């Protein structure tokens, strides 16, 4: 009878805010960390959501004084012994509120300069609904943010920060409840302790946001090959293998719960990527996921020249900015070195592109991996002195990067006309 | 000596010295995660932005956890011991398994008293004495 | 949103009253910092009288 209070006594805490709070903020920060790469060392800056909204928004217009911006861009970026970061990571969830909205604009005012893609979710609350699941009911995202109520969002979208914000949508289960025949508590050496319950049901006990995975396969897209392509699709980059489901037993047999916030259909994987969003899909049943889009929350446009609508089509893809970003860690890192020999337009247009020619092809190699060490696949470089300053000069590159597959249509059809010598008239 | 040896007339000196440019390790691809881990109570976390050193979990989420003095005072419903008092989970967190609900009854002081008698009440050997045996 | 608060723009004019006790007309009295102090939000939370409903929001709710 005293397994009676303990069944009590514990699950009165476990249950409890604050102290779950903190579990919900450390698991996450687990899943980030159980990979450990040859060359990847994460880090981390535990800070409070209002005081970094106090930090942007006071200083929104003069980021270069803010105090986080002297933490990663000048600090580590920018001096000569700091090690840059890359690819940061924002915890939190994001709504439609008008003060949320400044703390990306400030943070992606950051990352833009500090070359730094920043990851994060956006809450449920987004799409007006209470129930993230309950956004499968919706048509289309697209028509969706027409409505006046996101007009806030719109104009951020439209900004040039953004092209390094990446949304993801959906949260996955990072810990299953305890019972007894599932996921029972290991218990001491003699303090019999396994046979212990929790309390659920419907859908509360504790979520985490995808864009830990999503970060966690960039770690992954760069331990395995070096450059950012392994991070979509299934073949691919994001599959994320294994994943904590859960089960429980109400009065049938077992049923199954899926691991993911929410079961995106196929439409839903699309009518997201447009909103500037990063859906987290789940294959039924498989108990896994995988990222189809990875697009930035920059706004995609149209435009009438083939050019030009090409042009916003890769600017808002996320994987290419993550590249592209890591050419600025290359200039303003290794060129420094040279900062005082005597080098030419000439000598300029040589080291920089000696460098990044081993990363350009046209050919296809067998599997994704092994091509995927080739992220670009053409590029240009005409740096060029200026007039006035003599030691000073002016780059100017351009990247086209291997532009990934990303869906097509079909028609298929009976012609009987192909092989005229059975149908035709002659015979 | 800079006052140079004298001169003979067959000097050999053999050259030792070799110029060149120094080498440049790699760079580990860093990762900043930012979100409120400690909720205001930790030893990096209690001070203020303008001095927050990173950190860096060379070890592991267990150790660099340890590092920061992430402690909690929450009251809770009390089902143990004597007294009025609402129970006072009071223990700061090591690794991150301490959020299982089992090295949360080995470190509340209060728990581990029922969890005592498991150890002592249980272990009555009811099966040695009922079987006797002549 | 600065170069608001660089102005020292208040306003002390009557309204309605529907919270706390005694007479008196409530009277709206706080400087505006940011342009989203007009965010019927900022208000409560800036209107003496009105915050102590919303006081009671955050224990008795």
């Amino acid at each position: 009878v005293i397994d009676k209070l303990i069944d009590l006594q514990v699950n009165s805490i476990i249950s409890n805010d604050e102290f779950r709070a903190l579990e919900q903020e450390w698991l996450k920060v687990q899943e980030v960390c159980q990979e450990d790469y040859d060359n990847v060392e994460v880090s981390i800056l535990d800070v409070k959501k209002e005081e970094l909204q106090y930090d942007f928004e006071r200083n929104l217009y003069d980021i270069s004084s803010s105090d986080f911006f002297k933490k990663v861009y000048v600090s580590e970026f920018d001096q000569y012994g700091g090690e840059p970061y890359g690819a940061i990571l924002g915890l939190y969830n994001f709504e439609n509120t008008t003060n949320d909205i400044i703390w990306l604009t400030g943070m992606g005012m950051v990352a833009k300069n500090s070359h730094a893609p920043f990851i994060a979710s956006i809450d449920k609350s987004f799409f007006g609904v209470k129930d993230l699941s309950e956004i499968t009911h919706i048509k289309s995202f697209e028509a969706l943010l027409e409505h006046p109520r996101y007009k806030e969002w719109n104009d951020f979208r439209n900004l040039d920060v953004a092209a390094y914000i990446g949304l993801t949508v959906g949260d996955f289960m990072l810990r299953q409840p305890y019972n007894p025949e599932n996921n029972p508590v290991q218990y001491k050496l003699m303090e019999g302790f396994n046979e212990f319950v929790d309390y659920d049901k419907n859908e509360s006990y504790l979520w985490g946001p995808a864009s830990i995975h999503l970060v966690k396969n960039m770690m992954r897209s760069y331990d395995k090959t070096r450059w950012f392509q392994y991070i979509r699709g299934v073949e691919s980059g994001g599959y994320v293998k294994n994943l904590v489901a859960c089960v429980y037993d109400n009065k049938g047999i077992l049923e199954t719960k899926s691991p993911l916030n929410v079961l995106f259909a196929d439409y839903m994987e699309l009518s997201l990527a447009n909103i500037g969003l990063i859906p987290f899909v789940s294959e039924k049943g498989t108990s896994n996921a995988c990222f189809f889009s990875v697009n930035s929350a920059k706004k995609v446009e149209e435009f009438v020249d083939g050019f030009d609508s090409a042009n916003s089509r890769l600017i808002a893809n996320l994987s290419y900015t993550m590249c592209i970003s890591r050419i600025s860690h290359y200039i303003k890192c290794v060129i420094r070195d040279k900062i005082g020999s005597i080098v030419d337009v000439e000598s300029i247009q040589k080291i920089l592109s000696d460098w990044i020619s081993e990363f350009v092809t046209t050919v296809y190699q067998p599997t994704p991996l092994e091509m995927a060490r080739y992220p670009f696949r053409n590029v240009s470089i005409e740096v060029k002195t200026i007039p006035g300053k003599p030691g000073w000069y002016s780059c100017k590159i351009n990247v086209i990067p291997h532009i990934q597959f990303e869906g097509m249509n079909t028609t298929m059809t009976i012609d009987t006309r192909l092989e005229p010598e059975l149908f035709g008239t002659n015979n | 000596a800079k006052n140079k040896i004298p001169n003979s007339r067959l000097m050999i000196n053999y050259e030792t010295n070799v110029d060149g440019v120094l080498k440049k390790k790699e760079l580990p691809y860093r990762v900043l995660v930012v979100g409120d881990l400690s909720k205001g109570r930790s030893v990096d976390a209690k001070k203020e932005f303008a001095d927050r050193e990173v950190r860096r979990v060379n070890n592991g989420v267990d150790r660099v956890l340890e590092e920061m003095n992430i402690s909690f005072d929450f009251e809770a419903p009390n089902f143990v011991s004597k007294d009025p008092s609402n129970l006072k989970v009071n223990y700061r967190i090591e690794s991150v398994k301490d959020f299982r609900p089992d090295a949360v009854a080995k470190k509340v002081p209060e728990i581990r008293a029922l969890l005592e008698m498991k150890e002592i009440l249980a272990s009555f050997a009811k099966d040695i004495e009922n079987n006797r045996n002549l």
